[PDB]
């Protein structure tokens, strides 16, 4: 864990990390919120892209 | 050929041409981490045949 989040009003829940060229950076975003179900997805940026769902 | 056969015996030779028709159907798979599967099988039917042929 190197950044948490409290989700935002604009619907983007932005988090900056260290990436490096040629590496397939996985990163699993889990969604833990009081009053709907919580969820795990998982994404991986491959180089710089955004990984968004 | 023209074999026009006027007063002239006068030989043509034009060549026409045809293309064969054919259809290219297409199938894409894509789920929740956002990123496109390999190794899927995906069967096509012609169903139009009034069975799974």
């Amino acid at each position: 864990l190197v950044a948490t989040q409290t989700t935002n009003s604009q619907g983007v829940a932005t988090f900056t990390v260290l990436s490096f060229p040629g590496v397939t950076q996985t990163f699993k975003l889990v969604a833990s919120l009081q009053g709907y179900a919580a969820s795990t997805a998982s994404v991986s940026i491959t180089g710089q892209q955004n990984a968004s769902v | 050929s023209l074999s026009v056969q006027g007063t002239t015996s006068e030989s043509a030779s034009v060549n026409v041409q045809y293309v064969p028709l054919t259809s290219t159907i297409t199938a894409t798979v894509v789920n929740q981490e956002g990123s496109p599967l390999a190794g899927a099988t995906v069967q096509l039917y012609n169903t139009t045949s009034g069975s799974n042929t």
